[PDB]
């Protein structure tokens, strides 16, 4: 159980682990499930909201942000801790932007706030930023990209992963899922329907379903799904999941 | 003490939580209830005004932070006050430099960023208060409600503090009629919201209420005994 | 112009295994005349003297701050100081301000500790060290005494004739310049005994 | 900024019946040399407003990504709300001049100007922070030249055809390049409206030289 | 400016113009020099008038900083020197300042000059400003420890306007103030052309 | 001094001439303008030599960094970016001018100029320092476009020539860079190279 | 002051004059620019001669302490780097004319720094108030590739025209040579003017000057 | 287990309490019990001395003190700890009347002290300051433009407007008596007689000149305590 | 090298009557020769009994303004009342003051109802120092209407008169022939004028135009 050893981020353990990370792994464990999938020319991010009182407004607590114009931000964990980690991000990006006079790409900015992200949680005085989040962009010379970064600090490329009380579900039916060739149109259906699948509906219900895509279809731009394709996409959802 | 895991906000429980931010969140269950409206064109605020003894004034808990937002404060009268200079000096900030009005959405961005702080490094206590918020921009009225573990919700309505579960079910009852209502009509509901809260022995007097209400043209303006009075007039009875 | 601020005259002589060094005694402001009891040469040893030349309490201080560091470094050690040391001592002493300068231009003679080898050297307001195996002069008379020394000096020179050497040539120097005069103090140092003096030039 | 090494043309600014014009040429000039003629000294900040510039373009580069980055930030936190032309002229007006009261001034004349929920906007601020609302702007010898012919078609008639503000913008750097040394001929219109912000150019000079046979 | 105060057997009294003007255009001729900084202790005007208000109302603000500190009132030699204290740092970037810190304690009647320079004097007879001169030769003519209140009044107000008729760059009114166990008292305030009356015949 | 760059369809070609003075007093002959920043970024200086070499390492240290980072060669834009900021940041202090040229994967040969005061621009031709008054006239009267290897040598070799010849400050030989995809070509042109 | 340096087959020769002037009059005539830095690298130092001093010894000790934590022999890119960003550091403020010249694994290398801060590698340079004539020489008479004692007799040609067309230098010689397998610190490598012989003497003997008073202080 | 949460003031309990701030709320009532009461004619402060010995000198314990001529306070808990706070309160008072050289309202007099309390969790403390909560409730009375106003200074900085207030060891019996004691019209006299006979019931000894210190803030005049002739007239009608 | 400080004229006059206060200014906004814009008025509203008005670098009158808004806003988040007219006055002081060695170049005039609801109207040196009056002009012709002022409305230089007091039509009409006289007689103002009145009832405003030469 490790006793004695977990009580600091600077501590390791006698099989070697810090044990403030993997209670952070727990806690994202524990949070929200977040699917993200990058089409050809572009990639998608599908967050499941849940309504925890009627009484919160539609859109409250937003959780697919965008880094930048050209980078998405979808994250799962404290919305605290999303925060914060998306304003060191937007941070970053701008003075990216200042002192290099150009667009960020995906893998840098990863890069960076995976570095930044670490440096919380190697000291004593601080802890690791306990949320997982992910980053999404689509640049013509450059390509799409996708990455997920958790609060061990590994940013990984992930093709489209999913962070949440439903990992390993949601990678069991993703998995099923052909990929690297349809673009959003097409991707997008799939990510309605996997999002209202690995739900559970008799524990943990009122929940909706918000989305948000880069790419050329927006002109390299992230933005929320259109009001139309996002009730075209719940149609979707509603006729395939019967 | 397998509660070791809360003395710092620093450290996590085994099961992946910070129970002193959990301690936070429950720190602004004591503080007296505080439910807030909003309508097509105008967000009210009413909060009970508590008194440490009936030979003094009651202890205010809505406060003006600048002529288009307002906020009201249920927790740590230290932090909620820190919190309120805070506000106003970043509105000022805001005027002064753009010279347009702090929008809530950035407002309470900001203060999730401030107060996110405290929760993610040692030092400085996690910020114990629950707010309210109610402001007018662009896009009308906002209520946002910001959390002590550093979060906000945009809502409908919210109800923060002691027994505020009978006036959170009591909205949840009438949603049907706050989008549409006048000033009149939600300032009687959110009354019957704390009555609702408060038991039956005890009343909304008129040095128990404090009414906060803002709109597209009428700036947040504080409500008192003598205030309050003509906006109680149209108060019905309590259905006892 | 700072050097005539206040001014002075300062020389170092060497002989066969002993020193010799004379210094001005007139302290007076850039116009006029107040003593002539200014310290130029200064004891940095029972055989190191140091003479300084500038600003009259810029030299103060600096030898001041010079008696302190150098008592340190005496208590550190427990070994008297070689000269050389003395000199990148006071070279260092003088640079470590380059941009807040002391326009100060000092000067430094003694022997070796071990061999008794007579050393002298030359230190420049900025601090740039210099060593001459003959003489050495600082101060507002430095074109006549670096002349005449020129025409006077000769290597290997006598303990007696040390001292009438650098006498003569002080006092036929001094006769030359008017803001340093007035009384001129001499003192010849050797490895047996230190035989202070003050030469009886013209007090005009 | 002690020393001005590049500086800008006149920025001719006017509100018509529908929008803002603003006119600037490519004379990137190193002093009097005309070190760079394809320079764009007008560049839109966002939808609903835009922004003109003369004096060091380097200023104006810190400037444009220093605002580029802001508007990015607004249309970033998705909050609906941009910058109100009042609000870039604002932020202009109050970071300049403390840019300024540190002897570290912005050596630029600056031209604001945007069309908002139906009214339109002209600022402008100057090297020094004064700064004001007014129909017709002009900067550099523009305020010398072409402010007084502004001023003389909106004192009959403040209000301005797009045809009309056109051909008058036009006629304005025409009789400034007749009339300065520091123009090119080449000229970036600005038409910033409802629908939004366009930039369009450039267009040559004509002069008539009946001066040249009846000086002959 | 022109102020003038000179300390006697039965206390000392005040002198003041009130001609402000900023190079030839008279900017104000309404304006109070000495200040009621503290109803015991009366602090005078020269120099930069805002400079003045400024450093004295500081002053005022200490000394009441002090009475309500120690419990007892400031004394003048106090008050004179934490004056030239809090201004001396300031010396050498643009301070323009003349004052004198002019009240009765319990060491009897006081009277010390500040001023930009760094002066802190104490004497009998101080006049600064303008009319400095003017005001002294008159003072010192008729400069005697015995004057009698009534008679002091009166040599006072022959001095002031003296000095106030001499003088190009003074007048508009005139302020007099005197100084006893009890605290300050505002004497009187005659202008220049009533006075001009009264002492032409 | 004469350092004009201009780029072709495949890249840029960018000269300069070899004189450094100290006063009326040639102190180096030998001078080279072309200090290369990357394996396919170049640079032309003018102004305080020393300067223009400080703020070359700052920016050789910074794009090797980025390059490193992204293991990708730096794009044009970045690097004249870098140079913008650096040049801004001194402009109270710096004196100088430096043009950007190099050919990246990303468009191909860019040239980016940033003269006297720090103005972060592209163009066809970029002449710089005090000889860069005198063929301005003579490059806008000889100015053709898509001028190939060969063509681009020799619209260096007559412009610079002609600064060579009509201006004191321009002296010594003259250094050529060719950057494209195949690489970067250097070539020196002296005795009777040079027209 | 003069300082001229030259690149020769197979490494460096270094010339340096001896006299040192403050205003119009020289203070010393055999005053070492010759700085030792390294046992593989030497430089020359012009200008304010303190300047000069300790900005040689800060970057002797900080190269002396790069090659003892590599434990490699330092390199000249090495040494001119850290010279020229601290002076640059210091933007013209000390007036310091140096010329560095050394041999590495990569073969002999010159470099000269101006006081300002900028260098450039050159295979002859020379600084220097009497750079006119050595650097004239330099073109009239240098030869490159060219061997060892050709290379000697050429560099003490050039600062003997130094010395003889220049007043700030002379009255002595010194010269180092650079090789992977030799150092020759030539100092002094051929007098060129020795102070001319005393006709008269003077007649200072005992008694010529009187004293005011005595003093004996005894010691050791 | 609360052990663990005590120590230190930025824990939080179980329970959200801040145990340290409690404890320092707690330590009130080890200091004399201190009675205000606002009237329509002004405010009148009583305290009790617990003078230790005869030899003491009465003007040095200090219950009662002066921020401003218009303005009076009462202490209870740390006496330097409350000398910080008056000290504070007296530079600022100054602090306004040199900024808008006016007289400053008691309710900002309490608003600034308060900002100088609950500011011991703040990280303005580098410099130097309160690592632990002020241990001294205030009680602040005065007339301002608002007329007769008397304010209440909890250590948390929490400040409340109160017609009558008691602070001290006997705060909640001599708040009970002034429950019923108290009515809206009383005048002055009859509110300082009113307010010596709670002390008389409440303090721990017989009630002399040495007993009590007493203080009064009016519209008309200024500041003024009761001096020992004063303290004797209104002492022997009781 | 650099000049911080532009000259830009400037006219604000300040009639403080017997039961309001009165404050006037130019709207031209025109910089040594040329002109910049006649539509810029130079009275700038604080609170519903008083208003500053302010002449001199322009940029400096628009961050006073600016900073005086501020500093309303905390006193009014703070005291929790409005403050007086003496109050705002000696926060100009203050404020002005401490950019003493680096001067605000501005003149201030403010004027306001004091808490008797009598006028107030207080002279700013830009030095800092401050008067209590009943009237005051400053900027560009404050030299020429200090002495007509001083003998209608102070009675000066004038005898066989009845110290009567002002009116509100009286001081009306003062202030505008004034101001008419002011235009027509300085070439540094003109193009447009503005007049405000504080009352108790609150603040009135009117604009007339002037000669455009």
């Amino acid at each position: 159980i490790g006793t004695g050893y977990d009580l600091s981020a600077s501590t390791f353990s006698p099989d070697g682990r810090v044990f403030q990370v993997e209670y952070a792994m727990k806690a994202v464990e524990n949070s929200s499930t977040a699917i993200g999938i990058r089409c050809k020319d572009g990639v998608v991010f599908g967050v499941e909201k849940l309504v925890l009182s009627k009484l919160y407004e539609e859109g409250s607590n937003k959780r697919l942000f965008n880094v930048d114009r050209h980078v998405g931000m979808a994250v799962a964990g404290l919305l605290a801790d999303a925060r914060s980690l998306a304003d060191i991000a937007r941070e970053e990006a701008s003075n990216f932007r200042s002192n290099f006079g150009y667009n960020i790409p995906l893998k840098h900015l990863a890069d960076r706030v995976a570095m930044y992200v670490h440096a919380y949680t190697l000291y004593s005085a601080v802890r690791p930023f306990g949320c997982s989040f992910m980053l999404g962009s689509y640049s013509v010379n450059d390509g799409a990209q996708l990455y997920m970064i958790d609060p061990s600090g590994v940013s990984y490329g992930y093709w489209g992963c999913a962070i949440g009380k439903a990992r390993q579900a949601a990678k069991t039916e993703i998995e099923k899922l052909q990929m690297k060739e349809m673009t959003c149109r097409d991707i997008v259906k799939e990510v309605a329907k996997i999002i209202y699948i690995v739900h559970d509906e008799v524990k943990d219900k009122a929940f909706e379903l918000e989305l948000s895509w880069v790419g050329e279809l927006t002109n390299g731009r992230h933005e929320i799904v259109p009001k139309d394709i996002r009730e075209e996409a719940e149609k979707y959802a509603k006729e395939s999941l019967k | 003490f397998r509660n070791q895991y809360d003395n710092d906000v620093t450290v996590w429980s085994p099961q992946g939580r910070i129970h002193q931010i959990e301690y936070a969140m429950e720190a602004v269950k004591q503080g007296s209830a505080t439910v807030g409206l909003k309508s097509k064109t105008h967000a009210v605020l009413v909060a009970l005004k508590r008194a440490q003894s009936e030979l003094a004034a009651h202890q205010k808990k809505i406060l003006h932070v600048d002529n288009h937002i307002g906020i009201s404060i249920a927790g740590l009268t230290a932090d909620a006050r820190l919190l309120c200079n805070f506000m106003r000096q970043e509105c000022l900030d805001s005027r002064f430099v753009f010279d347009r009005p702090l929008p809530v959405s950035r407002l309470v961005s900001l203060i999730g960023s401030k107060t996110q702080i405290p929760t993610q490094r040692y030092g400085r206590r996690p910020y114990g208060v629950g707010l309210l918020i109610a402001g007018y921009d662009d896009m009308g009225p906002h209520i946002f409600q910001t959390c002590p573990s550093a979060n906000y919700f945009d809502c409908r309505a919210m109800s923060i503090g002691a027994r505020s579960q009978s006036a959170r079910t009591y909205l949840e009852r009438h949603m049907s009629e706050f989008m549409e209502c006048n000033l009149n009509e939600l300032v009687k509901h959110g009354l019957r919201a704390l009555r609702e809260t408060l038991p039956a022995e005890q009343d909304l007097t008129t040095k128990n209420v404090s009414i906060g209400i803002v709109g597209k043209d009428l700036e947040f303006t504080i409500y008192d005994d003598d205030d309050v009075s003509p906006f109680l007039e149209g108060l019905e009875e309590r259905p006892q | 112009s700072i050097m005539s601020y206040n001014g002075g005259a300062v020389m170092a002589m060497k002989g066969k295994n002993c020193v010799a060094i004379a210094a001005d005694r007139r302290f007076g402001i850039q116009a006029q005349m107040v003593t002539t009891d200014f310290q130029k040469i200064f004891p940095m040893g029972d055989r190191l003297y140091i003479g300084l030349a500038g600003l009259a309490t810029d030299v103060q201080t600096v030898a001041q701050r010079l008696k302190f560091r150098l008592n340190l470094y005496e208590l550190k050690e427990g070994r008297q100081i070689k000269p050389y040391t003395l000199m990148s001592m006071v070279a260092n002493l003088l640079y470590e301000k380059r941009f807040g300068p002391y326009y100060t231009e000092p000067v430094i003679a003694g022997l070796d500790p071990k061999t008794f080898k007579p050393f002298i050297c030359s230190l420049d307001l900025i601090g740039c060290p210099m060593v001459t195996d003959d003489f050495v002069v600082s101060g507002t008379c430095a074109e006549q005494m670096y002349g005449m020394c020129e025409s006077l000096w000769e290597p290997n020179m006598d303990p007696d004739h040390l001292f009438e050497t650098i006498s003569q040539a002080m006092l036929n120097a001094v006769d030359r310049d008017a803001v340093s005069g007035m009384g001129v103090i001499v003192h010849i140092i050797e490895k047996d005994k230190i035989t202070t003096r003050t030469l009886k030039a013209r007090m005009d | 900024t002690q020393n001005p090494m590049v500086t800008g043309t006149s920025v001719l600014g006017v509100k018509f019946e529908g929008g803002v014009v603003i006119a600037a040429d490519m004379l990137g000039s190193y002093g009097s040399l005309a070190r760079f003629r394809n320079i764009s000294r007008i560049m839109r900040v966002n939808n609903s407003t835009m922004l003109g510039a003369s004096g060091d373009y380097a200023d104006f580069q810190y400037l444009k990504q220093v605002l580029g980055q802001m508007v990015i930030d607004e249309e970033l936190l998705g909050d609906g709300h941009s910058y109100s032309p009042r609000a870039i002229h604002s932020w202009l007006t109050r970071a300049m001049y403390s840019r300024r009261s540190k002897m570290n001034p912005l050596w630029n004349t600056m031209v604001i100007g945007g069309y908002a929920d139906g009214e339109s906007f002209l600022g402008y601020v100057d090297m020094l922070g004064v700064a004001y609302e007014a129909p017709s702007l002009a900067t550099g010898y523009g305020a010398y030249l072409a402010q007084p012919l502004l001023r003389e078609v909106l004192e009959k008639q403040p209000v301005l055809s797009q045809t009309e503000a056109r051909d008058l913008v036009e006629r304005c750097m025409r009789v400034l390049y007749y009339r300065d040394a520091r123009s090119y001929n080449r000229f970036q219109i600005a038409t910033v409206t409802e629908k939004g912000v366009e930039i369009e150019g450039p267009l040559s000079t004509e002069t008539n030289w009946d001066i040249a046979h009846m000086i002959s | 400016t022109t102020t003038l105060a000179f300390k006697f057997r039965h206390g000392v009294i005040v002198a003041a113009d009130s001609r402000a003007t900023a190079g030839a255009y008279i900017a104000s001729q309404t304006v109070k020099k000495v200040i009621e900084i503290n109803p015991y202790l009366l602090g005078t005007m020269a120099g930069g008038a805002a400079d003045c208000s400024f450093w004295e109302r500081l002053l005022a603000r200490q000394c009441r900083i002090y009475e309500l500190r120690n419990k007892e009132r400031i004394s003048v030699a106090a008050a004179s020197k934490l004056l030239a204290n809090m201004v001396y740092q300031y010396k050498g970037m643009g301070l323009s300042m003349g004052t004198m810190i002019c009240g009765w304690d319990k060491r009897g009647p006081g009277l010390y000059y500040v001023d930009s320079e760094g002066n802190r004097i104490s004497g009998a007879t101080f006049s600064v400003g303008s009319g400095s001169v003017y005001a002294y030769g008159v003072m010192d003519r008729g400069y005697s420890y015995d004057l009698e209140v009534e008679q002091a009044y009166d040599l006072a107000r022959r001095a002031i306007y003296q000095a106030t008729y001499r003088d190009a760059y003074s007048g508009g009114a005139v302020n007099l103030y005197h100084v006893r166990e009890d605290g300050w008292i505002r004497v009187s305030s005659d202008n220049v052309a009533d006075l001009h009356e009264k002492y032409s015949g | 001094t004469t350092i004009m760059a201009v780029q072709f369809d495949g890249g840029v070609v960018l000269g300069a001439d070899s004189r450094t003075t100290t006063g009326s007093y040639i102190a180096n002959r030998v001078t080279d303008k072309l200090t290369p920043i990357h394996d396919r970024i170049f640079c032309c200086r003018s102004g305080s030599a020393a300067d223009t070499q400080a703020v070359a390492d700052a920016v050789t240290y910074q794009l090797g960094f980025h390059s490193i980072e992204l293991n990708e060669p730096p794009l044009v834009h970045t690097a004249a970016s870098l140079f913008k900021e650096m040049c801004y940041r001194y402009r109270e202090d710096l004196m100088a001018g430096i043009i950007i040229a190099g050919w990246d994967p990303q468009e191909g040969g860019q040239v980016y100029s940033v003269p006297m005061g720090g103005m972060m621009v592209r163009q066809s031709f970029a002449i710089g320092g005090s000889g860069s008054s005198y063929i301005y006239g003579y490059v806008d009267a000889t100015y053709r476009e898509g001028m190939t290897k060969e063509e681009c040598l020799q619209f260096t070799a007559n412009a610079l020539a002609l600064a060579m010849e009509r201006d004191g400050s321009s002296g010594g030989v003259i250094r050529l860079a060719a950057i494209a995809e195949s690489g970067v070509e250097r070539q020196v042109l002296l005795g009777d190279q040079i027209p | 002051t003069t300082i001229a340096g030259v690149v020769y087959k197979d490494g460096i020769v270094l010339g340096a004059d001896t006299r040192a002037t403050e205003g119009m009059v020289v203070a010393d005539k055999n005053c070492s620019k010759i700085h030792f830095i390294s046992p593989n690298i030497y430089c020359c130092g012009a200008g304010t001669a303190a300047d000069t001093d300790m900005t040689t010894q800060l970057i002797s000790s900080n190269l002396e302490l790069h090659s003892l934590s590599t434990g490699r022999l330092p390199r000249v890119v090495t040494a001119n780097r850290m010279l020229k960003q601290m002076l640059f550091r210091y933007q013209g403020y000390i007036g310091a004319a140096l010329v560095l010249g050394g041999v590495d694994v990569t073969g002999p290398h010159l470099y000269s720094i101006y006081p300002h801060g900028s260098t450039d590698k050159l295979p002859y340079v020379t600084m220097g108030s009497g750079s006119l004539a050595a650097m004239a020489v330099f073109e009239d008479k240098f030869r490159p590739d060219m061997e060892e004692e050709e290379a000697k007799n050429l560099v003490s040609e050039a600062i003997a025209a130094g010395i003889f067309n220049d007043l700030g230098s002379g009255s002595n010689i010194d010269l180092c040579v650079i090789s992977k397998n030799k150092l020759d610190f030539l100092r002094p490598y051929t007098v060129p003017n020795k102070k001319g012989t005393r006709l008269g003497r003077y007649r200072c003997e005992k008694g010529t000057t009187a004293v005011l008073t005595e003093k004996i202080t005894p010691l050791e | 287990t609360r052990s663990e949460y005590d120590r230190g003031v930025n824990t939080f309990s179980p329970e959200g309490r801040l145990f340290q701030v409690e404890y320092a709320i707690e330590a009130i009532k080890l200091g004399s019990t201190a009675i205000g009461i606002q009237t329509s004619e002004g405010v009148c402060l009583a305290v009790e001395k617990r003078i230790t010995s005869p030899l003491m000198e009465p003007s040095s314990i200090e219950k009662i003190v002066e921020i401003d001529a218009h303005i009076g306070c009462a202490m209870s808990g740390l006496i330097k700890d409350a000398k910080t706070l008056i000290d504070k309160a007296r530079v600022e008072t100054q602090n306004h009347w040199f900024t808008y050289n006016e007289t400053m309202t008691v309710e900002s007099v309490t608003q600034a002290v308060s900002n100088l309390a609950l500011q011991f969790g703040e990280e303005d403390a580098d410099p130097g300051a309160m690592s632990r909560p002020f241990g001294v409730a205030l009680l602040f009375g005065g007339v301002d433009e608002k007329g007769p106003q008397l304010f209440h200074m909890d250590p948390s900085g929490t400040f409340v407007q109160c017609d009558a207030r008691a602070i001290g060891s006997a705060s909640e019996g001599a708040q009970s008596s002034l429950q019923e004691v108290y009515h809206k019209s009383m005048t002055l006299k009859e509110a300082i007689k009113s307010s010596l006979i709670i002390l008389k019931q409440v303090m721990e000894e017989k009630l002399n000149a040495t007993n009590i210190e007493l203080a009064t803030v009016q519209p008309g005049q200024n500041f003024h305590m009761f001096t020992k002739e004063e303290l004797e007239e209104v002492i022997k009608d009781i | 090298r650099f000049s911080p400080y532009v000259f830009n004229g400037g006219t604000i006059l300040a009639i403080a009557g017997e039961d309001f206060a009165i404050v006037a200014s130019d709207t031209r906004l025109s910089e040594g020769f040329s002109i910049h814009t006649r539509d810029s008025p130079k009275c700038y509203k604080l609170t519903d009994k008083t208003v500053i008005g302010c002449s001199g670098f322009h940029g400096d009158c628009l961050t006073l303004t600016k900073i005086i808004e501020a500093r309303l806003k905390m006193y009014k988040h703070s005291n929790n009342k409005a403050m007086t007219t003496g109050a705002i006055a000696a926060m100009l002081s203050t404020i002005l003051y401490s950019r003493r060695f680096f001067p605000y170049y501005v003149y201030n005039i403010i004027g306001g109802l004091d808490e008797e609801g009598k006028g107030a109207v207080y002279s700013f040196d830009p030095v800092g120092s401050y008067q209590r009056d009943s009237f005051k002009a400053g900027g560009s012709a404050s030299a020429m209407l200090q002495p007509l002022l001083d003998n209608q409305v102070g009675f000066k230089n004038m005898q066989n008169v009845e110290h009567v007091p002002l009116s509100l039509d009286r001081a009306m009409r003062l202030v505008k022939d004034v101001f008419i006289s002011a235009a027509e007689r300085d070439v540094y103002t003109g193009d447009a004028l503005r007049i405000c009145i504080v009352t108790k009832e609150g603040i009135r405003e009117e604009t007339v135009s002037l000669r455009k030469d």
